[PDB]
């Protein structure tokens, strides 16, 4: 189901979140959702992390130039690709953890990009993207996608 | 779940300088990123990561199809420190994207050593 789904994308990516550290660590972690999506209703919801930290979800426009300022985390819907380069080329040289909701534009872009639907959520992960992104990354994040 | 906030300071081996980045027209490392390469390769088979996708670029100078085959000779250089490092050569999944995918501004040099890269993807 679509509610199962978006609770499934709401705890994967609080797990991921755990495994991230900002160079300036904010008050409260700023979430913003890019994009048509199906499965963020639970983000925008609003979280808490398990360290006490509230986690702020908001949708915005694809072409809004300061992404990369707005948020600390952004999670990227179905855009086409020029679009898909707007918000990149918005978010080059800012410390932005990316996440997709599909996955199957990993090459370039996302760190992680997640397969939703199936028995359970997993995920492709980036390594260049990663170490591009201005945010620490530990490499025992991977676990999440197996088992 | 939310294991993550139990980290101290060992074993973040995936920051800025991870980067696998050649010299222009080059397909072949040097010791600075065979050595990045070998301590990428051990962090994933620490975390029980055994395979992995690698995907070689170029920057935009030259014909796509030179740098279409360039690219794909990058990749290889990257999967060879892999099975080297212990990933079964099986688990090793090759591609080039030559000149199609920048992640940086090619009208720069220093965007254009960007894009020479292979990207490590660790599959699902």
């Amino acid at each position: 189901s679509i509610e199962q789904r978006s609770n499934a994308v709401s705890q994967v990516l609080l797990g991921i979140f755990s495994y991230v550290r900002w160079p300036k660590e904010p008050a409260v972690l700023q979430l913003c959702v890019v994009g048509p999506t199906e499965y963020a209703d639970g983000l925008l919801r609003g979280m808490v992390q398990a360290n006490g930290r509230r986690v702020h979800a908001e949708r915005r426009a694809v072409d809004n130039p300061d992404l990369g300022t707005l948020c600390n985390v952004i999670y990227l819907g179905v855009v086409d690709e020029r679009e898909r380069q707007q918000v990149f080329r918005s978010l080059a040289g800012h410390p932005v953890l990316s996440i997709s909701e599909r996955g199957t534009e990993c090459s370039v872009g996302s760190m992680f990009c997640l397969n939703v639907g199936g028995p359970r959520i997993t995920f492709e992960a980036n390594l260049d993207s990663i170490a591009r992104s201005g945010v620490r990354v530990h490499p025992s994040v991977l676990k999440l996608a197996r088992r | 779940q939310e294991q993550g906030f139990e980290l101290r300071d060992e074993g973040w081996e995936f920051g800025m300088s991870s980067k696998v980045l050649f010299g222009n027209n080059l397909d072949r490392l040097n010791p600075d990123s065979r050595n990045t390469l070998t301590k990428i390769a051990r962090a994933l088979l620490a975390v029980d990561i055994d395979k992995v996708r690698l995907e070689g670029h170029t920057d935009n100078y030259g014909d796509e199809g030179y740098n279409q085959k360039l690219s794909e000779r990058r990749a290889e250089s990257v999967a060879a420190v892999f099975r080297e490092a212990g990933m079964p050569a099986a688990n090793i999944e090759v591609r080039g994207l030559g000149m199609s995918k920048p992640v940086a501004d090619n009208k720069t040099r220093a965007g254009r050593s960007e894009n020479r890269r292979v990207a490590i993807i660790v599959p699902a």
